[PDB]
């Protein structure tokens, strides 16, 4: 899931 | 006092997705399979920043933000679609995209007709029940909320009170008024839509499974982040170790 978590933590 | 929930969630309301299709090729199995997925990907990436955007939602654990999120896209996505065929075609169609319609030829050659007749009679709700778009915004972002677990989150405290906020703000814009029945038949109805959620999420999940794992004999092509969630996170609600949060039994 490393795709995902890039899209949640990029930008907070 | 001017309302400010609300606001919220009308603010960060996903704008129009595009699924990339290219509308020239013949209604194929692979070709439409292949776009949905596409469609599921781009989707996803939009999931993702509007629940970052969410009231309470970044108070969640990291691990817990993933694990709602990786859990809850289909129905999530589902709702979604069926408010937008509502709208734009008056659910006689099923509007996954601008450039990708189904219609009855297309819904017999996704191999899912049953799947769709399922999701065309979810969108038909929105307007047999006349549900308002802040009605639909409040229960869509309770979605997210709506499937964990059976041993439950890493901070489950945190998760049960952030859900039952969500369920008194859905209280509180329900469309009614001097008559406490009709309030009551209202809160039921809803909640009732809500739960019929959960069975269509769960024949896609079951659908989209077994596609995946006979997707190179088929030809249809998973993006990277629907094939990584598919085979880790939807066997788990197939195997039963992650459920559904029903209102009604
Ligand atoms: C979520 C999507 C894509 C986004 C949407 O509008 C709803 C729709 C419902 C059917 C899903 C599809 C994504 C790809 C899936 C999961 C296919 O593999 C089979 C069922 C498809």
């Amino acid at each position: 899931n490393a795709l995902l978590r890039y899209l949640l933590d990029r930008d907070d | 006092s001017q309302p400010i929930f609300l606001n919220v969630l009308e603010a960060i309301e996903p704008g129009v997705v595009c699924a990339g299709h290219d509308n020239n090729q013949p209604d194929s199995f692979a070709a439409l399979l292949s776009s949905l997925n596409e469609l599921g990907e781009r989707q996803l990436v939009h999931v993702v920043k509007w629940a970052k955007a969410l009231p309470g939602f970044r108070n969640l654990h990291v691990d817990d933000q993933m694990a709602v999120i990786q859990y809850s896209w289909m129905g999530l996505m589902v709702f979604a679609m069926g408010w937008r065929s509502f709208t734009n075609v008056n659910s006689r169609m099923l509007y996954f995209a601008p450039d990708l319609v189904f219609n009855e030829y297309r819904m017999h050659k996704s191999r899912m007709y049953s799947q769709c007749v399922r999701m065309r009679h979810l969108s038909q709700e929105f307007g047999w029940l006349q549900i308002t778009p802040q009605e639909f915004l409040c229960m869509k972002a309770l979605l997210l909320f709506s499937i964990i677990p059976v041993d439950g989150l890493k901070n489950q405290k945190f998760f049960d009170e952030l859900r039952m906020n969500y369920i008194k703000e859905l209280d509180r814009i329900i469309a009614c008024k001097k008559n406490p029945t009709s309030c009551s038949r209202r809160f039921y109805q809803l909640t009732k839509l809500l739960d019929s959620v959960q069975p269509i999420a769960r024949e896609l999940h079951q659908f989209t499974f077994d596609l995946l794992i006979k997707s190179h004999m088929v030809s249809v092509d998973f993006p990277e982040m629907m094939a990584e969630i598919i085979s880790v996170q939807v066997p788990k609600i197939l195997s039963g170790k992650v459920k559904p949060i029903y209102f009604h039994t």
